[PDB]
């Protein structure tokens, strides 16, 4: 097993981020460490060595990032067991220590694993070599090790009391880092429930901070018996029904929503963005969860039949108040004509809507996007659909639906979901894209054109690092469907602008990104130009031609002293000069007379030409 | 049922339903059925539940009061003691409710608008609303009981919602009672506390009584506890601080003594002794009292000591003339257990046992912990015996211990086969107390993680003597098994801060089997004795090393004094010895005594490089005395001898700067320079700022021919450029000004090993310097271009990384909206201290010619069509006459733009307005987080960038609007980072001095005892600047500046933050309109009405009150805001500082660190006077006192400020180099803005001798209290209060 | 273990905290489970020794409860005629304890050192590098 060890870790490790289920490639790990630890250590070890830095390097990166709690405790697990011994491994303890403050919290069989490597690292390290590797993280080390004695388990409160009497002072010293206390920030009173009693016909409102919030908790928990699940979707739907106004019936509501004029009238072109939300207020807040509790306790079996019908029945209800309230007929001030996106539209303990905003579904339905248990985007893709239905039918027409300002609103939180920093977080961005891409009219697809393309290479920039279990790859189809949905040749005038002047942005934003140093969005900026090249019969040129005025300084390196920019820069210089002048219509011609040509075409001669290691090696290299 | 439960817990359905059937029987007595009908109440399984419940609900009146009653006296929850009968608590009540109205809510504001509401506020379709219409009314169907009965369920599966229902549920229903019935319940209630049902449930965390009495103490009509019963409850159900604080609040409105005892006893109880101290000295009766403790409170236990039996013998003398008083008893107890306390410090162990064991009314208790300490092991075990019957409390992890002592060191034989169970016994019984502590860690559980340090060395101690056993004995394992734990306790040792009583218990202990190792050896070929004793020699000079690091010196020379005893030490030992001896009497004619042993020890013998460290005592020990030139030999041949000897070097520098100091010999200036540097060449990171800081002090007296800087230059090498970082803004400041040409090639070693450390300093300089000059390349800015020059051939790559970050900055300058508004905030506060130094003369006033540029600068950027036109016409001249009409005019624009900015939006994005961030990456460039090389910091723990978040939070600051970008380091953690962008380069760098001071005197409070026991430090934020105006400053989010709390509650109030400063001028003013001038008098009636109508006194409480609602949250955070407070108070008199503004103060709700908003030093413009003092020396104000009154501002504070003051007059941290080299940049910043040569050291000189005059009078301990009681007092008195500033708040 | 006068007293009060004479005459009409851990709890404010909960019953029940049912002066009456003399007594004595406890050069020139005339540092720095030479 010696020979091709490192090719087991070394393309374990790298196709982990790319691949769609990276489990079983760090379950892999795990078998080998119990297999090579303890049982094969006289040239495994020593052919170990070598992996250390890079593999504690990568799997501390994966542990410090966020990922499911499963993944997560078997990151944590890898990071530590390592077969390596006491001695060398000290080079790179510092980067073991960070996964054993996690360690200690989580799992009972990860406090025992973090509890059992600190033992032996206390004994082996000598106080004041392994104290001062404890500074980075002994803020939260020692408030673990203190909390992990009151934990029920007796094995694990001995063990750990014990190392801290091995902490001589160290386990009381003073920390910089106080312990972080619990403040509550707004002094309002949260969503409560009217409660009589025959005592003197007096009344109550036990608040329902808690038990929302303690209801969800039920739903999310993965291991809630059947009945408490019943109850905890009982809690929610009773105080759904509680702050939702029942004021309306039949006649009164027909009557709103058979009105002329706002099925005829334009639609106010208002911009909502929760840019100017002040602050989740208690009640959006708990409202928000109550809804997420709605949504979740409709995918689960045995719940389904009593929840889906409800949970479909509400979507259509909030969305006909937002339309109701942003549509022709009377619509609150905060929507008129020429409003801005002020916090008027978001529930606001100053400036609120007075009542709750009906946008609080749309933040209902991005967090179950978010996530980390995929399987909710099924159903908050069907609430997407349903506002949808409910907006054409109730507005007549579907790009008519499509220019409300709600939707606004919905393309913008779906898509910030791509600017979070958990792998699934992201994913629930982009299979929102995919859904209102495949769903929607073109014309409205081709006004938020930009707004996903952009969203899109951020998720497949922001994941170098591991990637996800299947982001990019799905964020790369998504990407490829988009320009093909809206570059493909048409007929009407408005449309026809409409793809002339998006089709004219999104070439812009491509090209800029030719040259960028991100190698995995400068590849697909590279090959998006080639589909859209193939979608229209226009050649790739003359699709760039437009926009030379953007990498007009860089085709040309612009003698940027080729050394003041990193490794990854000069690929994307090189790279994006390459892309440029390889197309058979060859935009800006590197004639070698010109100046600031010569120069870079003599760099990268010279740096092709560099032989030795010393010249090769430059600073930057 | 007894049996069926515990024997098999997975087939009680068919038992728990029978009992159900029971209710029968119980009709038609086998009442003994309770105990398992209330366990059915519990079970598991819902269905049996609910079953057992429809009897229980049954058998009681549907009314709450009766229900109440129920709960508290009729029933006995003894027989479901480990479960959180709560529970069924909540479930009983709210069983009560009207089940069958249509659900509700009160809050009609917080609920979701119906479809049709917009018309109040003024086919498929009907299908659909004919479809909708059925789930309305099916909604409608939905009645409050569904809720209820699904909200009890759910309880019983979550303590969590459980316990904070019922907290949130009782005071709630408690108002439904009528006063009659609440005057019932209450009566009631008392017994039902202290019932013995609820001992069952003290170990278990969430006790069900700590939930009860948490939650009563919500009921707005107080209920009336003992104090008796509130200690005891504290005590056990881990309710420790809720008591307290509810003490604390009757105490301060309120034989009225009683509450005081208990108070007492719970601070005593806690540890926290500071506070514990501040009350006693209020109520003690004795004069001798309040000098003992205030002695004691510091550490000086010889003098505590003596003041207790001072007190004794003068109370003795009232006894047979007098009666006893009863009230007095608590107070002479408090002698007799702190006359014992001191006396453990003082390591008089011998007679506290001869004391414990006297003739009658033994003290077993006592001689327990004091007679193993000494080896009197019969006395150990008579005392251990009679002490087992009552080992009464947590003692019996304590108790369970000491059985290992007297097994290992039995007093005949030992068996030590069993100890495994007593260790383990102990250790679990330890940790069973620390389940019953508070939740968040602080001194009360200092015993506990102190004592895990001595209860695992029984069980290794054990490992010791099992060794010594004849049977394995001499086995080269068990020889390993002795030098390894040997080992092991050489290097483990407690921190300094710990009591020196227990010190002796980890060393006394240990000095057993160091007695027990020769004792093996000495039947061979043993040298395992001279290990033994090697070790006994070093523990008891380790132990009495501390012993003079406490200040016990007198102690600390008779623990020396026992190791001539022993009869042979190893040489190296004994240099400890003579060292730790020849320190001791240096810290204190004890010249005589000190020269004694230095010139007798070292008679012929010793090694060269011990010897050095010998002689080098000598010089030091010299200079003290008036002999001297005797000491520069002394010094000569200690450092030649051993040449690389730091104490040698830098303790000979000390001299020559000491003498050279005056009469400005040059040569021996150079002779200083070269000392110091070659003693921070060896010596690496820490321990040389302070010879470091001296090198730059004395490089100011260099003379036109730079011969100290030439002395610098050619022995600058060799030390590593990671010293230097601590001085970048004094080396910058050097480099800047003359002799730079010299220092360049100092700093371009500095950048070329840390670049990213010196470019942003060098570049802010740099680009401070062009602006300078722009405003009317020179030698200055080109020095600093040739540094980058070179500095950017070096990592290339890093420096382009950084300067595109920081070009990428300028976009997140606040928008014109913003930025105007940060004017008028600017200009008001600029006319309000304008104002207050006009007040007294005509309240009109004039407007200042300074007030009028501003504004006529606030017009330029101004001169947004529909403000434009009328903010011109507002100003139609840049301030007419009065200047307190202008104001007027500015807070009505500082309205309407504070609502124009409002709408402004709280994000954007990274990726758009700048593409570098976002595409920024770890692969990119190796950059570490901003302002990570601010402080030295010796281990490599940094935190490179890795991502910048890509949203960032648009805040307001004190008077501005600051981008807050989120930066994710490689470890992961996101550091929120505040991009400040402001004009008024001189004034910001200054700001950074002070930040830089308070950071390296920080390490000066870790090193001693007295300031690190309280947890001091200056919580100073990590700002970094990047360009003459823009910086980054570490922003913690949740901190918030004191005046936002005022302005907050003042928003909830019904008045406006700035009622205060109007109605103090227009007040002012028709007193002045009349004729008479502002009186004292006035001064306070302005105050006093003003803090009794528009600013109460309770303002600061009652946020906290709201917004720390647990107890153990509500007053860490107010222990550690009353400390932090002290530190900012001291700092802000003694260093001379600026004002305390109400915005200055940032207060961080997280932890509750105070750090101050940009402090800077109180120099008079005309000259280097440093003028800092205000009628109040430091901001103590109504509100923050009112948050401490009784006792937080006696005890806590004026100890903390002492301690820190005591703290920084150590001769040995040499604070006057660390503050003579920052004034110094000061003072030439000052010239420079006012408009070289020796005349800069008087300034600086004088100013220095001016800190250390306030930092040593309120230092200085005298026979009794110290002079900080009297600023402290003078801080909040009202004369001073009235006299300050009114935009100060002083009201606040 | 010595008895005192004052800790009757304190046992009394704290026993009137709960219960009645007969401690659970009927534990009073509801059931309130007298609670010794909290009598032992206040009876050692006024003590230096501790009185265990289970010792501290006894002596309510052992002595206390004839004492006080009495048909000797009643443990009120008695408290109040001391003067508490005694207590005073015993703080008098311990003080007394307290008090009587408090009551009780060649070398340098065999290594090339002319001690006699001191070495400027720029000497001894120049010299240092020479034997790094």
């Amino acid at each position: 097993l010696k020979p091709h060890l490192h090719k087991i870790v070394n393309s374990s490790m790298e196709l982990a981020q790319t691949a769609k289920e990276p489990y079983n490639y760090f379950l892999l790990l795990r078998a080998l460490f119990r297999s090579i630890g303890g049982g094969s250590h006289d040239l495994l070890y020593q052919e170990f060595l070598p992996l250390l830095p890079n593999l504690l390097q990568g799997l501390n990166m994966l542990q410090s990032g966020l990922h499911k709690q499963h993944m997560k405790d078997l990151f944590v697990e890898l990071c530590l067991t390592v077969p390596v011994r006491l001695s060398s491994l000290l080079p790179y303890l510092p980067m073991l220590m960070d996964p054993l403050v996690s360690a200690l919290n989580g799992s009972q069989t990860l406090v025992s694993q973090g509890l059992r490597t600190l033992e032996l690292c206390v004994d082996n390290l000598q106080p004041d070599f392994l104290y001062d590797h404890i500074q980075p993280v002994r803020a939260e080390l020692m408030q673990a090790l203190w909390r992990t004695l009151r934990n029920p388990a007796d094995s694990i409160s001995h063990v750990a009391y014990r190392v801290l009497g091995k902490f001589g002072g160290s386990n009381r010293k003073m920390l910089k880092e106080s312990q972080k206390l619990h403040y509550v920030v707004t002094e309002v009173q949260g969503p409560s429930i009217t409660v009589e009693f025959s005592d003197c016909k007096a009344s109550l409102q036990l608040p329902m901070e808690k038990a929302i919030e303690t209801a969800l908790d039920c739903l999310k928990s993965a291991n809630t018996e059947p009945y408490y699940r019943r109850q905890a979707w009982e809690v929610i739907k009773c105080f759904l029904v509680a702050m939702m106004s029942l004021e309306d019936n039949k006649h009164a509501l027909y009557q709103l929503l058979a009105h002329p004029n706002f099925t005829e009238k334009t639609i106010p072109n208002v911009i909502i963005s929760h840019r100017y939300k002040a602050q989740d207020t208690p009640a959006r807040k708990t409202f928000e969860q109550a809804l997420t509790g709605a949504f979740m306790s409709a995918v689960i079996k045995d719940l389904r039949p009593s929840a889906l019908p409800f949970v479909a029945s509400l979507i259509r209800h909030y969305t006909m108040v937002a339309v109701a309230q942003q549509c022709g007929p009377f619509l609150l001030p905060c929507y008129q004509v020429g409003s801005q996106p002020s916090t008027a539209m978001f529930h606001s303990e100053e400036n609120g809507s007075k009542g709750m905003d009906p946008l609080v579904l749309i933040d209902a339905i991005a967090i179950c996007m978010a996530y980390e248990e995929k399987e909710l985007c099924k159903i908050g893709e069907v609430a997407l659909a349903v506002i949808f239905d409910v907006a054409s039918i109730i507005l007549g027409s579907k790009e008519r639906a499509c220019q409300l300002p709600l939707f606004s609103y919905i393309v913008e939180r779906l898509c910030a979901c791509c600017y979070e920093q958990a792998w699934y977080a992201k994913l629930g961005g982009v299979v929102s894209i995919k859904f209102l891409m495949e769903r929607l009219p073109l014309t409205w697809v081709l006004q938020n054109q930009q707004t996903f393309l952009k969203a899109l290479l951020f998720v497949m920039m922001d994941l170098t690092g591991e990637v996800s279990n299947g982001a990019v790859a799905m964020a790369k189809t998504t990407l490829e469907q988009l320009l093909m949905r809206c570059a493909t040749p048409l007929r009407a005038e408005e449309i026809v602008a409409a793809q002339e002047k998006s089709f004219h942005h999104v070439t812009h934003d491509l090209v800029r990104e030719v040259t960028s140093p991100n190698s995995t969005v400068r590849k697909q900026a590279m090959h998006s130009l080639q589909v859209l090249a193939q979608v229209t019969g226009k050649s790739v040129t003359v699709i760039m031609e437009p926009h030379k005025e953007v990498l007009q300084d860089m085709v040309p390196p612009k003698k940027h002293l080729l050394r003041h920019q990193p490794a990854n820069a000069q690929i994307g210089l090189m790279e994006g000069n390459t892309f440029c002048t390889t197309l058979q219509p060859r935009l800006f011609t590197m004639d070698l007379n010109v100046v600031e040509h010569k120069v870079f075409y003599t760099e990268l001669l010279n740096l092709c030409e560099a032989e030795d290691s010393a010249l090769t090696k430059l600073p930057c290299y | 049922m007894t049996y069926i439960e515990k024997r098999f817990p997975e087939d009680l359905e068919l038992n728990a339903q029978f009992l159900d059937l029971v209710n029968y029987v119980y009709r038609d007595l086998t009442a003994k059925l309770e105990p398992a009908f209330l366990s059915g109440l519990r079970c598991a399984q819902p269905l049996i539940r609910a079953k057992f419940f429809e009897v229980f609900d049954n058998s009681m009146k549907r009314r709450v009061y009766e229900r109440l009653l129920y709960v508290t006296c009729s029933q006995n929850w003894e027989a479901m003691g480990n479960h959180f009968w709560i529970k069924q608590c909540i479930e009983l009540l709210l069983a009560v409710c009207e089940k069958s109205t249509p659900i509700g809510t009160s809050c009609q504001g917080a609920m979701l608008p119906s479809i049709t509401n917009v018309i109040n506020l003024a086919n498929q379709l009907h299908m659909l609303t004919n479809r909708h219409d059925k789930f309305l009314d099916t909604l409608r169907e939905v009645k409050t009981g569904a809720l209820l009965s699904a909200f009890v369920q759910l309880c019983h599966i979550s303590t969590t919602l459980a316990e904070k229902t019922w907290v949130q549920l009782f005071p709630r229903l408690w108002k439904i009672l009528s006063d009659r019935q609440q005057h019932a319940l209450a009566g009631e209630i008392s017994p039902f506390l202290c019932s013995g049902s609820h001992q069952v449930q003290r170990d278990c965390q969430p006790s069900a009584l700590n939930c009860f009495v948490e939650a009563m103490s919500q009921c707005v009509p107080p209920i009336p506890i003992r104090p008796c019963v509130l200690k005891y409850l504290g005590k056990t159900h881990n309710l420790w601080f809720r008591s307290t604080l509810m003490l604390e609040h009757q105490a301060f409105e309120k034989p009225q003594q009683e509450i005081l005892d208990s108070l007492a006893e719970l601070y005593s109880l806690l540890q926290e002794e500071d506070m514990w101290a501040g009350l006693w000295q209020k109520r003690c009766k004795y004069s001798e009292t309040a000098t003992a403790i205030a002695y004691e409170q510091h550490g000086f236990f010889e003098q505590a000591q003596e003041s207790y039996e001072k007190a004794m013998d003068k109370a003795k003398k009232e006894h047979e003339r007098s009666n006893a008083s009863p009230a007095i008893f608590p107070e002479y107890q408090l002698w007799e257990d702190h006359w014992i306390r001191c006396s453990k410090e003082l390591n008089q162990w011998e007679a506290l046992t001869e004391y414990g064991q006297s003739k009658g009314h033994i003290n077993p208790y006592l001689v327990l912990e004091c007679a193993w300490r000494v080896s009197n092991w019969t006395a150990m075990k008579e005392a251990l015996v009679q002490v087992e019957v009552s080992c009464p409390k947590e003692m019996a992890w304590k108790v369970n211990m000491y059985r290992g002592y007297l097994a290992i060191c039995h007093p005949e034989e030992q068996q030590l086969s069993f100890i495994e169970r007593l260790v383990e016994m102990a250790s679990s019984l330890a940790i069973r107390e620390w389940r019953r502590l508070p939740h968040v860690v602080s001194h009360v559980h200092t015993p506990l993680l102190q004592a895990a340090q001595q209860i695992i060395e029984l069980q290794e101690a054990a490992q010791i003597n099992a060794g010594l056993q004849p049977t394995n004995l001499g086995r080269n394992n068990s020889l390993h098994d002795m030098k390894t734990v040997v080992k092991t306790w050489r290097n483990r040792l407690p921190i300094v801060s710990d009591d020196l009583s227990h010190w002796s218990s980890i060393f006394m202990w240990r000095q057993h089997h160091y007695q027990g190792k020769p004792t093996w050896s000495g039947m061979p070929s043993s040298n395992n004795a001279m290990l033994g004793v090697h070790a006994s020699a070093s523990a008891i000079i380790q132990y009495g090393k501390i012993a003079r690091k406490q200040g016990l010196v007198n102690v600390a020379l008779d623990i020396l004094s026992r190791i001539h005893t022993i009869p042979t030490v190893p040489i190296v030992d004994c240099f400890q010895k003579i060292r730790q001896q020849v320190k001791c009497y240096l810290q204190l004619n004890e010249c005589m005594q000190g020269l004694e042993v230095i010139e007798s020890t070292n008679l012929k013998y010793f090694t060269k490089e011990m010897t050095a460290e010998f002689y080098a005592l000598k010089g030091m020990f010299l200079a003290q005395i008036n002999k001297s030139e005797e000491a520069n030999k002394a010094f000569s041949a200690a450092v030649q001898m051993h040449d690389v000897l730091v104490k040698a070097w830098a303790m000979w520098g000390d001299y020559l700067e000491n003498i050279f100091v005056k009469e400005r010999q040059l040569h021996l200036g150079v002779s200083a320079i070269t000392c110091y540097l070659h003693a921070c060449r060896h010596q690496n990171e820490s321990k040389s700022r302070k010879y470091l800081a001296k090198v730059l002090w004395l490089l100011s007296f260099d003379d036109d021919k730079n011969t100290l800087a030439d002395a610098v230059d050619k022995y600058c090498i060799g030390v590593p450029p990671i010293q230097w970082l601590a001085w970048i803004p004094q080396l910058l400041t050097c480099l800047v000004g003359s002799e730079g040409k010299l220092l360049l090639n100092l700093i371009s070693q500095v950048g070329r090993v840390y670049p990213q450390a010196v470019y942003f300093p060098i570049r802010t300089l740099y680009l401070t310097l062009k602006i300078e000059q722009r405003e009317r390349a020179t030698a200055p800015m080109w020095r600093c271009s040739r540094i980058m020059h070179m500095q950017r051939e070096l990592h290339p790559t890093l420096l382009s990384s950084l300067e595109g970050i920081v070009d990428q900055m300028v976009w997140f300058r606040e928008n014109w909206h913003e930025e105007v508004l940060r004017q008028l905030q600017q200009g008001l506060a600029k006319c309000y201290s304008v104002a207050f130094e006009k007040s007294g003369a005509v309240s009109d006033a004039k407007i200042t010619p300074h007030t009028l540029n501003f504004v006529k600068k606030l017009v330029s950027t101004f001169g947004k069509l529909k403000g434009q036109f009328t903010t011109d016409f507002d100003f139609s001249v840049p301030g007419s006459m009065k200047l307190h009409n202008l104001i007027s005019k500015l807070k009505k624009w500082i309205k309407i733009l504070e609502a124009k900015t409002k709408q402004l939006p709280k994000f954007f994005l990274i990726e758009e307005k700048c593409r570098f961030l976002s595409n920024f990456s770890a692969q990119t460039a190796e950059v570490e987080i901003p302002g990570e090389f601010l402080m030295p910091k010796p281990t490599h723990y940094y935190i490179k960038i890795a991502r910048f978040m890509p949203r960032v939070e648009i805040v307001q600051k004190h008077n501005t609007a600051a981008r807050r970008l989120y930066i994710r380091g490689h470890n992961g953690k996101i550091y929120p980072y505040l991009v400040m962008n402001d004009a008024c380069l001189t004034e910001s760098r200054r700001e950074e001095r002070v930040l830089q001071l308070l950071r390296l005197l920080n390490p000066c409070l870790e090193k001693r005892k007295e300031t690190t026991k309280r947890h001091l430090f200056f919580t100073v934020p990590r700002v970094v600047a990047v360009s003459p105006q823009m910086r980054l400053v570490e922003d913690n989010p949740s901190s918030l500046s004191l005046v936002e709390i005022y302005k907050q509650r003042c928003a909830k109030k019904g008045i406006e933050h700035d009622n205060p400063i109007s109605r103090y001028y227009d007040r002012l003013a028709t007193v002045q309109a009349r004729g008479t001038q502002a009186s004292h008098q006035v001064l306070r009636d302005i105050l006093k009405e003003v803090q009794s109508n528009m600013v109460p006194r309770s303002m600061l409480k009652e946020w906290a009150l709201h917004t720390f609602p647990n107890a153990t949250d509500y007053w860490t955070f107010r222990k550690m805001f009353t400390i932090q407070l002290a530190l900012i108070g001291f700092a802000e008199f003694v260093l001379h500082l600026n004002r305390l503004n109400p915005e200055m103060l940032q207060i961080a709700q997280d932890t509750g660190k105070l750090n101050v908003a940009y402090f800077r030093f109180d120099i008079n413009d005309a000259t280097g006077d440093l003028d800092a003092n205000r009628p109040v020396p430091f901001r103590l104000t109504p509100n923050i006192s009112e948050f401490l009154t009784t006792i937080g501002v006696s005890g806590p504070l004026t100890a903390s400020m002492i301690a820190v003051a005591r703290c920084f007059a150590q001769p040995n941290f040499k604070v006057d180099g660390i503050l003579k080299t920052v004034l110094r940049d000061e003072i030439i910043a000052w010239h420079k803005k006012t408009q070289d040569s020796q005349q800069l050291v008087s300034l600086v000189q004088k100013a220095v001798t001016a800190i250390m005059t306030r930092l040593h009078n309120l230092a200085q301990f005298e026979g009794g209290e110290s002079k900080v009681n009297t600023l402290v007092a003078a801080a909040n008195s009202l004369d001073n209060l009235c006299r300050m500033d009114p935009a100060w708040h002083p009201w606040l | 273990p010595e008895w005192l006068i004052s800790e009757d007293w304190a046992l009394l009060q704290a026993v009137k905290q709960l219960l009645e004479l007969p401690l659970n005459l009927t534990i009073v009409s509801p059931a309130h489970t007298p609670n010794w851990d909290l009598v032992s709890d206040v009876v050692n404010s006024c003590s230096r020794i501790y009185r265990s909960s289970k010792q501290c019953r006894n002596r309510y029940e052992n002595v206390i409860i004839p004492r006080e049912e009495g048909k000797p002066l009643r443990t009120s009456q008695i408290y109040a005629q001391d003067e508490n003399a005694t207590h005073t007594q015993l703080y008098t004595s311990h003080f007394d304890l307290m008090k009587m406890t408090a009551g009780k050069a060649s070398v340098l020139a065999e290594s090339g050192i002319n001690y006699d005339k001191p070495l400027p540092p720029i000497q001894v720095a120049s010299l240092r590098a020479e034997r790094i030479a």
